[PDB]
């Protein structure tokens, strides 16, 4: 799996045509030392291959791999304010807040120019996350209109309709660790869902998709939140733990490879 | 015992007719002999029919091939027992459902021994093990019962393609894992000297 | 290097006033000062070899009844506290390694020799392997197990 | 051992009371002429065998070789030198893993010296005995030892506690290698 | 799987037979192979990609995703309903029969594991089957069925020998 301009451009491919199945064996495995001879790379393009990356793994609900991708193009350094530079950061507080609540914190070594030039700048998406830690639907359908100019000027559009469904699902998770058995009734003025017929049916999504496991009893019209009853002790899992730990042994005898090179060259 | 077998085998082959008959039940009252492989093939034993010289020869049957059930079914054609006959046959019961399965549960004790407690069921089975006669471990949280060293009933001649069939997986298994732990060193080894030396020629070369 | 030399304590009334290490070897920088001046109480002895004995001879008439206790292996649960106490002294060490990193022991006018224990990155590398390498050595007597008398079954 | 020359008839009855103490025991000669290649020496085993009707214990010579051990030839040198040895490979794996090779060679001998003992009394050789069979039916029947759900449910428990130590160890290996690199070339390749 | 190898196999000749505008019945199916293995997200891009010329001239393509409309929302009484209304004699239908009977799957895993107490007037609207039936097929697995409420209660050696020589030396 090595990367280099040719394996940039195919990620763009993919953008136009709608179509995110050749990108998978390209993408599901991760990537290290770019093919390098006599040239063949450059700096728009390790910015372009990380921007282009993210918008997979987001539609193709893989929050996980998103976060990661998007993290890599904020923390180069830069001299100045680029379209790619602004649009990562953008979706980075988007990102974070489906799966947290609060946007995570940048490394020591990203760029001063994200925190002195696009954080004034993004001001739409850093008010956003401060009310999503209160957690109410009723003031969050009021910022959607009102930054509407501003996520139509940088084709953000569909990004922050995820989060809006977000919220709701979060609402329901949180009620499972304070609440056990809460009523159907009582489960639609906190989230706001209008009635407990809407609340049948958001509950059911969550159990297609593998999220939350509750159960419905409508014999006495309630519903039961419960953990998930896996102790981990199948024997499937101490083979994950055998597949994960041979991709450890080979990324540090790479290391070592890359640093008796460095010792044979003089330094200071 | 052991010595007390030698010596009922030896006056059955002597003496035959009333005095046969007489002794069958002092073979079974006397404690010690456990087998009955012996006694049962021959011609001596055969030969009583006919009344009850016909009800011997059917309870050693039982003893041997029979179990405690066996016996309650047909306790009006089949003499009675006393305090030592009745305890030895409990004793083989155990022993008969080991031979087949390897874990017996303690709801089909309860059933064939007819008990109504747990302690009262192992208390047979407890006085087993002082005579080296049934040697094993009980489960509490799964509720069966290990046997690990039990009587073989008579002289095992049906179940002693077992015996052959357990030693050889033993003797021919432990090769197969001989030769992944032989390979295991030699692949630990030869990735210790090929990096000590990968490691010396390139630290040598940074002084030119 | 295989360390072996044979010394002698000299009783009172007969230790040398000046005496020189007669065997040498290494000392960490902590106890160096207390090897000039012990030297002189004790001396070194030229060590030899052969080849005799007596109690490397009936350690096999013992291993003919005593061999069912050498197997006892199963490391996993005899030092077991050993093992779950080593990982609370590692995550002191690794506390250490965070204020190394982010000070550093190379400053203007005096560089790799401000702190007093340097590279602690690399010592808790091996402080780390040693809770792993010695989890699995238990569980390889128990694998070891499972594959000699547990792969027979029964017909 | 013993010093000599041609093996004697004498030596054989005093060789049939040393198997009395080990089940394998061995036979050593002494010859002042060549005979091999290196040293004078000669390694004998004994060896049964029928001889017109009468058994008589043979020998049987073998080709010895040189240390096969890297951390007993570290400790064999310095006896004979009694001055200083090179240093080499202490081989701290292979230290460890004499405690699993020589069980199952050590258990491998056991088996074949009960199968051919119960082989014996089925076929011809053995006579026929109850006592025999009796003792070694339900000898092999404890095969195998605790196998039921309650060690399946023990034994799967133990190997993910020590399989999750391994992860968080080896990720520490990895970063030590990482520092030595990454304080290579933010110095000389890079600049800031 | 069986019906995951059609897939692999149908978009390598989508990028190599075709130079820009591919065929009508291969688009086909890719969106009914989508719809089978319940990836909605690769089924909704896959028809944005069809340009509006192909949907169109080919009246047999509007039906396959009529059917996939209803599976973005997870409705169950809203799946049979498009399935037996506009079908293709080529290479769907055999394709399509397999969708029907992943719609009642999807259902026995979803009931099973969230309805503990489903109502038999509504679990009729779930698989499919009639209200005749859907009581009788529960009966036999196992399932309990109350009177008068209608009501339905479902539900390594080699590898540890690597890491002790990587780890010490």
């Amino acid at each position: 799996n090595q990367l280099t301009s040719i394996h940039a451009d195919l990620c763009q491919l993919c953008l136009l045509a709608k179509c995110f199945k050749p990108a998978l064996p390209y993408l599901d495995v991760d990537m290290m030392d770019i093919c390098k001879e006599n040239g063949a790379y450059d700096a728009k393009h390790f910015l372009c291959y990380y921007y282009y990356g993210g918008m997979i793994y987001t539609g193709l609900k893989n929050f996980e791999r998103a976060l990661y991708f998007y993290e890599q193009a904020i923390t180069t350094p830069a001299m100045a304010v680029s379209h790619i530079m602004l649009e990562s950061y953008k979706k980075y507080i988007l990102v974070s807040l489906i799966l947290l609540g609060k946007v995570q914190q940048l490394p020591k070594y990203t760029s001063q120019i994200v925190g002195r030039f696009i954080k004034p700048l993004s001001n739409a998406y850093h008010e956003l996350a401060q009310v999503y830690s209160t957690n109410n639907p009723s003031e969050l359908r009021n910022l959607v209109n009102k930054h509407s100019e501003t996520f139509t000027r940088d084709n953000n559009m569909g990004l922050v309709k995820q989060c809006l469904s977000s919220l709701y699902k979060k609402n329901i998770q949180r009620l499972t660790k304070t609440f056990l058995t809460l009523s159907l009734q009582d489960m639609a003025s906190r989230v706001q869902l209008s009635g407990p017929q809407e609340a049948e049916k958001y509950v059911l999504h969550m159990i297609e998709d593998g999220e939350i496991f509750a159960s419905i009893n409508q014999k006495d019209g309630m519903v039961s939140f419960h953990d998930n009853p896996e102790k981990y002790n199948n024997p499937a899992m101490l083979h994950n733990i055998d597949q994960e730990m041979l991709k450890c042994i080979e990324l540090d005898e790479r290391l070592k490879a890359m640093d008796q090179e460095i010792t044979v060259n003089p330094q200071f | 015992s052991s010595n007390l077998l030698e010596q009922f085998i030896l006056l059955a082959k002597g003496t035959s007719g009333s005095a046969l008959t007489a002794l069958i039940s002092q073979v079974l009252e006397a404690p010690g002999v456990y087998v009955f492989g012996e006694l049962l093939e021959l011609a001596n034993v055969q030969e009583l029919a006919e009344g009850a010289n016909a009800a011997y020869l059917q309870l050693l049957n039982l003893f041997a091939y029979g179990t405690y059930p066996d016996y309650i079914a047909n306790k009006e054609s089949l003499p009675e027992l006393s305090t030592a006959q009745q305890n030895k046959l409990k004793h083989l019961t155990i022993v008969s459902l080991a031979s087949r399965m390897k874990c017996i549960p303690y709801s089909v004790l309860l059933k064939d021994l007819e008990m109504r407690n747990l302690r009262e069921l192992e208390d047979l089975i407890i006085e087993a093990v002082y005579t080296d006669i049934i040697q094993g471990k009980l489960d509490q949280r799964n509720q069966l019962l290990e046997v690990d060293f039990c009587i073989g009933r008579d002289i095992r001649k049906k179940d002693i393609n077992n015996i052959v069939k357990t030693l050889h997986e033993w003797c021919d298994g432990c090769e197969a894992v001989l030769l992944g732990i032989e390979q295991q060193v030699l692949r630990a080894n030869q990735y210790k000297e090929n990096h000590n030396r990968t490691q010396q020629q390139v630290e040598a070369e940074v002084t030119n | 290097k295989v360390n072996l030399g044979a010394f002698r304590t000299y009783p009172k009334g007969y230790k040398p006033p000046d005496e020189g290490p007669s065997e040498y070897q290494t000392i960490p920088l902590n106890k160096i000062e207390d090897f000039g001046v012990h030297c002189k109480q004790y001396y070194a002895l030229e060590v030899s070899y052969f080849k005799s004995s007596l109690d490397r001879k009936l350690l096999e008439l013992l291993w003919n009844k005593y061999w069912v206790n050498t197997l006892s292996s199963s490391s996993l649960l005899t030092n077991a506290d050993y093992t779950t106490g080593q990982v609370f002294d590692l995550s002191e060490k690794l506390e250490q390694s965070e204020a190394q990193l982010g000070r550093g022991s190379f400053m203007l006018g005096l560089e790799t020799h401000d702190r007093k224990s340097e590279d602690k990155l690399a010592k808790a590398t091996r402080d780390s392997c040693k809770t792993t390498i010695e989890a699995i050595h238990g569980l390889m007597s128990q694998v070891i197990k499972d594959k000699l008398f547990n792969q027979i079954n029964i017909s | 051992y013993t010093t000599g020359g041609p093996p004697d008839p004498s030596d054989i009855h005093v060789h049939k009371q040393v198997c009395e103490i080990i089940e394998s025991p061995l036979f050593l000669k002494l010859n002042p002429m060549t005979k091999h290649t290196d040293l004078p020496v000669s390694v004998f085993e004994s060896v049964i065998d029928i001889i017109n009707g009468e058994a008589t214990m043979l020998f049987a010579e073998l080709t010895y070789t040189l240390a096969t051990e890297e951390a007993e030839r570290i400790g064999v040198d310095h006896v004979a030198r009694m001055t200083a040895t090179g240093s080499g490979e202490n081989s701290t794996v292979a230290e460890h893993l004499i405690a699993q090779h020589s069980a199952i060679k050590m258990l491998h001998s056991r088996v074949k010296l009960i199968l051919e003992y119960v082989k014996a009394s089925e076929a011809g050789e053995v006579p026929f005995n109850h006592e025999i069979l009796r003792e070694a039916y339900a000898l092999c029947h404890c095969l195998p030892v605790l196998s039921t759900d309650k060690f399946k449910t023990d034994f799967y428990d133990q190997c993910n506690d020590v399989g999750l130590m391994a992860y968080l160890g080896t990720i520490t290996k990895t970063c030590n290698t990482m520092n030595q690199f990454v304080n290579k070339f933010n110095v000389l390749y890079d600049r800031q | 799987f069986s019906f995951k190898k059609l897939l692999d196999q149908c978009e390598n000749q989508e990028l190599e037979a075709p130079g820009g505008i591919a065929t009508p019945p291969v688009y086909g199916q890719l969106l009914a192979l989508y719809l089978l293995h319940n990836d909605m997200n690769n089924a909704r891009y896959l028809w944005k990609r069809i340009p509006p010329a192909i949907k169109s001239a080919n009246s047999e393509l509007g039906g396959i995703w009529s059917v996939g409309q209803r599976i973005w929302q997870r409705d169950f009484p809203g799946i049979y309903t498009t399935i037996n209304a506009h079908q293709w004699s080529e290479t769907v239908q055999p394709i399509m029969e397999a969708l029907r009977d992943a719609t009642r799957r999807r259902a026995f895993a979803l009931v099973s594991q969230a309805y503990t107490s489903i109502i038999a007037d509504d679990f009729a609207a779930f698989v499919g089957l009639p209200v005749e039936e859907a009581v009788k097929g529960i009966l036999e697995q196992g399932w309990q069925a109350d009177s008068t409420t209608r009501m339905v209660l479902p539900r390594q050696l080699a590898r540890l020998t690597d890491y002790v020589a990587f780890l010490e030396n």
